[PDB]
């Protein structure tokens, strides 16, 4: 669970057209995203190459691209060894549950 | 090498159907109110004609 | 594209809501005349029939 690491800050705001996969990549193809991002698939926001976060097998880092381009992003990328993280951000929806992880322990003790 | 070049070029990409489909369903818009305006001067005051005709 | 990019698609599709909200105001006023002005050739036409009404009688 992505709660604490990724924020609203690190989504695209409003987006008409445009989804910012979380295309998590590890450090053996990190550079190889960084400098393929945009042709990674058709219709890429050119110099959207952002990096977030890590973890102990892969450096997570966000593309902004077109709508019918996930797809093909998915296409062009599973193969790279990047792979995609598809999480929705919310303020509560994020909270809840180590409200209630916390609130289970409390209440079971 | 594509920079800002590649940025219009998708910019533009996208304004072929952002803003011209727009232009045909509001121009079609436009194509419905003066139709229906013609259907409005002879269906309402249509039946006012028949009914002050009826008086007549 | 990341600031001024981006920026440039939401305020294209800010000109496509204000030209679809246009036709949309165009379209009401279109009818809104439509109302009236029929309702003026309908008094016109019927001043003519209160007219040979009279030549009638």
């Amino acid at each position: 669970s992505l709660a604490e690491i990724v924020k609203k800050d690190d989504f695209v705001l409003d987006s008409e057209y445009l989804v910012t996969l979380l295309v998590v990549v590890p450090k053996l193809n990190h550079n190889d995203w960084i400098k393929q991002y945009e042709t990674l698939a058709e219709m890429v926001v050119p110099r959207s190459s952002n990096v977030l976060s890590e973890d102990q097998d892969s450096y997570l880092c966000n593309v902004t691209l077109f709508r019918k381009a996930v797809d093909d992003f998915r296409h062009k990328a599973r193969e790279n060894k990047f792979i995609v993280r598809d999480f929705q951000y919310n303020e509560e929806e994020m909270k809840a549950d180590k409200e209630e992880m916390t609130r289970l322990s409390t209440d079971k003790k | 090498a594509l920079s800002d070049a590649d940025v219009q070029k998708q910019i533009k990409h996208m304004m072929a159907f952002i803003e011209q489909e727009a232009n045909e369903k509001a121009e079609e818009i436009d194509a419905k109110a003066e139709e229906e305006f013609n259907i409005e001067k002879g269906r309402l005051v249509q039946t006012q004609r028949l009914k002050i005709m009826e008086y007549y | 594209s990341q600031t001024q990019g981006i920026q440039q698609l939401l305020q294209a599709e800010k000109r496509a809501a204000e030209k679809v909200a246009d036709a949309r105001k165009r379209k009401a006023r279109r009818l809104k005349q439509a109302k009236e002005e029929a309702q003026m050739e309908v008094e016109q036409y019927r001043r003519e029939r209160e007219q040979e009404f009279q030549s009638k009688q």
